[PDB]
């Protein structure tokens, strides 16, 4: 099936229960999230975008169920203004950008 | 674009 | 032809005769370059991205030629750290992103 | 992400 890109490309994923809307986006490296709890056991990170950089939390094996199949993987959590699922998990699902 |  | 993102999904693109490395981003609404010069009519822009925004200079109907093919479309330039081609030239180029 |  595929994504016509005169619409952000956006869809409903469960991480660990709860449902997020995230931005499908081939020019992010990796994954990032926020109003979701994820625990304890994270990492500290920084990550740089277009007018700067943020701190996150990177929380490894995370399930996630999305476009009907459930995969495990990295997601860090952070002050981003939109959510962010990266080629990281976007290669998980077996998508490719088309020409 | 984001990037660690 | 496709792109399997286990890598950055970049091409060489030529704006009005300037050869330049470029990432295509379905999660940008829009495209930005540096490095290239375009002229003085354009817009006053600010643009948003994950760390915070910076300012931007809009040209519209200008010449880009990549993948075999030649289309004309809005670029801004600004001091963004990587080039960007956003959904704007995506669709234009009739890419979508399939599963 | 980028926008306007």
């Amino acid at each position: 099936p595929q994504f016509h890109l005169w619409k952000r490309p956006v869809v409903t994923a469960h991480i660990e229960g709860q449902p997020v809307e995230v931005l499908l986006d081939t020019g992010a490296d990796d994954s990032i999230v926020t109003g979701i709890e994820l625990g304890p056991h994270y990492t500290p990170k920084i990550v740089g975008g277009i007018g700067g950089f943020i701190n996150t939390k990177e929380y490894k094996n995370v399930e996630v169920e999305v476009l009907g199949k459930r995969i495990k993987g990295t997601i860090m959590t952070g002050d981003t203004p939109i959510n962010i699922f990266g080629r990281n998990l976007l290669t998980a699902l077996g998508m490719s950008l088309n020409f | 674009f984001l990037e660690k």
